[PDB]
């Protein structure tokens, strides 16, 4: 059972973790993204700062 | 009146910091990342 | 009342964002697509 599951909920973190990752850029390039407001000068320095 | 604008501006950098985290937040997931981290 | 505009402006800024996201989630179903992903 144990092995059963531990493979199979293995493959099922494994999904969870680049769905995660990505959830992580999104949130962090929708971030520096919205420097647009100020200076583009501001997006290096909060794209830097993201990225 | 002459020091009530230490105090005003004393208000203002507090409101500084904290729009400075809110978007910091915003830009770096360090939320997202421990939580990652945690489960 | 040289720095008020300063702060005033700060939280100009602070709205802005929460705009900001408030339209990019509308626009950017997050929520959706994470919530289908879990069930």
């Amino acid at each position: 059972a144990l092995d059963s599951q531990l493979t199979n909920d293995f493959s099922e973190k494994s999904s969870y973790f680049q769905s995660q990752v990505d959830k992580i850029r999104k949130e962090a390039y929708a971030g520096a993204a919205a420097g647009v407001v100020a200076g583009p000068f501001g997006l290096i320095i909060s794209y830097s700062i993201a990225a | 009146k002459t020091v009530e604008v230490v105090k005003n501006a004393i208000e203002t950098a507090d409101g500084a910091l904290d729009l400075y985290n809110k978007y910091l937040d915003q830009v770096i997931p360090w939320q997202t990342f421990d939580e990652t981290i945690k489960e």
